[PDB]
């Protein structure tokens, strides 16, 4: 996986409930955050799948 | 909401609750029988269209009391101007598929007129922000509507009583406190910023972002609906077209 | 348009004046005043004057704090200036007295004159508005003193002279010398 | 001290000019006056008439919703979609059960 993937869930300053993906490196796992709808950052995917793709 | 009440059911009859598949979203403002005003980012990556639904007379989550009345979001419209997973811009237009009926429990907010709006409303100091959105930061969102009243800032104000975040544009008003404790929070985007004026109550703002939620040295950014107001009414007289998501021109 | 500058506060026995610059060029000034949580009222739309009366406004609860703003505009949010918060209560300046008379010891009055402030469509004394936190300073003639917290001193026997005083106060809190009066 | 006593003892009667417009009052003070003016009046020389301002900026012409201004003319009132302006030409009443930011509960 790329570095961004050690990069803390962002949600970032809009308030929508967006339930996204992002890998947690400590349990070097996926997981999942609310992403607020905008600003977001680049460990923040769809679904597990193609964050565990990608990390 | 961070720091307001529950908001008493059929007091704020207007809230809309957005959800996708069952699952909380965002809020809406119903201003008619088939148009519900929300926020533009509450859209990101939506792919099941077929799910999003909204709720008019709802109140209390936990139940089901009867008063509820649900419809599928037939079509999202935004500006043509609103740049995905951005602040600028930040509304959306939904057309039910079928009209809601008009009970005491579901009744809409008046859109203003926006000389009015800007004449008269924007100098109107408090206005009340609702949602079942968080009610603290990293809090939990409420079963039961909120309400909360602020205080508006001229954007001068704001950027001055603001610790020194995305740019707070003409198309935005900040509104709250900066004392870290009231201020809208996650699950209230697309909500209304609603204000009285003699005997009525019309729609101002929209619930968009901030810095987080009622942090200090820091006020609640919504989206400033006067900039809109012909942009909306010429969709909602406009004769209906097909896609699910239309970008419109703006201005 | 250019932004106004040296907003100052007028205010004689609550007659007030908020004033600034500068003298405008293609520009109108428009003044919004509003007390911490009540809304914006505009005052003096669309003015050529560098001065805006705010008196009525103020009478309305001489106790709560004021802010006002100017406005600018040629001749989207306008170009404005804020002012310093204004207490009418605790900063209205106390105008010139006058002694109503004096009658032989003296017994020295002095006038309880009319304020800005108004109630059911009257004016009130400055007695009616600051009750108790009123006192006055009689000047005798060397010189000597007398203070009350009413309209009158009984002295021992001239000339005289008053000065009202809200001792209570951190600003403002000597009117001036009224005229001078001997026997 | 005695200057500021001094200052006022050789200060004349701003009041001498009679500046006080339309029924105001004119009371002296230090270098300067205040003007007491009648009810419908204001302004540091009571010039202003509290009757002329009769413009949608002005407390919203003292319509209860829509205003609008016209040049060579008064102002006119109007209303939201659901409403209807009165006889007085400022109010609006409603026209449907359920009018736009009206409370049901809060009303009955
Ligand atoms: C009468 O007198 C005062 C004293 O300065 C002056 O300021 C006014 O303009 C005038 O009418
Ligand atoms: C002084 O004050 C104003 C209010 C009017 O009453 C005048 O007639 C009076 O002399
Ligand atoms: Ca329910
Ligand atoms: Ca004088």
């Amino acid at each position: 996986a790329p570095d961004f993937c050690l990069e803390p869930p962002y949600d970032g300053p809009c308030r929508a409930l967006h339930l996204r993906y992002f890998y947690n490196a400590k349990a070097g796992l996926c997981q999942t955050f609310y992403y607020g709808g905008c600003l977001a950052k680049r460990n923040n995917f769809e679904s597990a799948e193609d964050c565990m793709r990608t990390c | 909401i961070v720091g307001g009440k529950v908001c008493p059911k059929g007091e704020c009859p207007w809230q809309v609750l957005l959800l996708v598949n069952g699952a909380q979203l965002c809020g809406g403002t119903l201003i008619n029988t088939i148009w519900v005003v929300s926020a533009a980012h509450c859209f990101d990556k939506i792919k099941n269209w077929r799910n999003l639904i909204a709720v008019l007379g709802e109140h209390d989550l936990s139940e089901h009391d009867g008063d509820e009345q649900s419809r599928r979001v037939a079509q999202v419209i935004i500006p043509s101007t609103y740049v995905p997973g951005t602040t600028n811009h930040d509304i959306a237009l939904l057309r039910l598929h079928q009209p809601v009926v008009l009970t005491d429990h579901v009744v809409p907010l008046c859109l203003p007129e926006r000389t009015f709006s800007e004449r008269t409303l924007a100098f109107v100091r408090f206005s009340l922000v609702s949602g079942w959105g968080q009610l603290l930061d990293r809090g939990a969102t409420a079963l039961e509507l909120m309400v909360l009243n602020v205080p508006r800032l001229m954007t001068q104000d704001c950027l001055q009583q603001s610790r020194k975040s995305p740019n707070i544009t003409e198309y935005m008003f900040c509104a709250g406190y900066s004392d870290g404790s009231k201020d809208s929070c996650k699950g209230d985007s697309g909500g209304p910023h609603a204000t009285h004026y003699r005997g009525t109550w019309y729609l101002t703002g929209i619930v968009s972002w901030g810095q987080g939620c009622a942090t200090v040295g820091h006020f609640g950014v919504y989206t400033r609906v006067s900039q809109y107001i012909e942009w909306l009414q010429k969709l909602m007289r406009s004769e209906p077209r097909p896609g699910v998501l239309l970008r419109a021109p703006f201005p | 348009t250019v932004a106004a500058y040296n907003l100052t506060w007028k205010s004689t026995n609550f007659k007030t004046i908020l004033e600034w610059e500068p003298k405008p060029v293609n520009q109108v000034y428009t003044v919004q005043i509003s007390t911490k949580s009540g809304d914006w009222k505009s005052k003096c739309f669309y003015t050529t004057d560098t001065e805006c009366d705010l008196t009525d406004e103020i009478v309305k609860d001489v106790k709560q704090t004021y802010l006002a703003r100017v406005f600018s505009y040629p001749a989207g949010e306008p170009l404005y200036e804020n002012s310093p918060e204004f207490t009418p209560y605790l900063e209205t300046n106390l105008g010139q007295p006058t002694i109503q008379s004096f009658e032989q010891k003296v017994n020295v009055t002095v006038e309880d004159e009319r304020t800005l402030v108004r109630r059911n469509n009257t004016f009130l004394s400055l007695r009616d508005v600051f009750g108790k936190d009123l006192i006055y300073t009689l000047y005798y003639w060397g010189k000597k003193t007398a203070k009350t917290n009413t309209n009158e001193f009984l002295i021992d026997v001239y000339c005289f002279s008053v000065q009202a005083v809200i001792p209570s106060r951190t600003v403002n809190r000597k009117s001036t010398d009224s005229p001078v009066e001997c026997m | 001290r005695t200057k500021l006593f001094w200052i006022s003892y050789s200060d004349g009667d701003q009041c001498a000019s009679s500046p006080c417009q339309n029924g105001g009052s004119c009371k002296d003070q230090l270098q300067s006056y205040i003007c007491f003016c009648l009810p419908a009046f204001e302004g540091r020389n009571c010039e202003t008439h509290k009757d002329d301002q009769l413009i949608c900026v002005n407390e919203n012409g003292g319509c209860e919703q829509y205003c609008s201004d016209h040049t060579g003319t008064k102002r006119s009132c109007r209303c939201h979609e659901g409403y209807s302006l009165l006889a007085d030409g400022v109010s609006c009443t409603p026209t449907v059960e359920y009018p736009c930011g009206k409370i049901p509960i809060l009303e009955k």
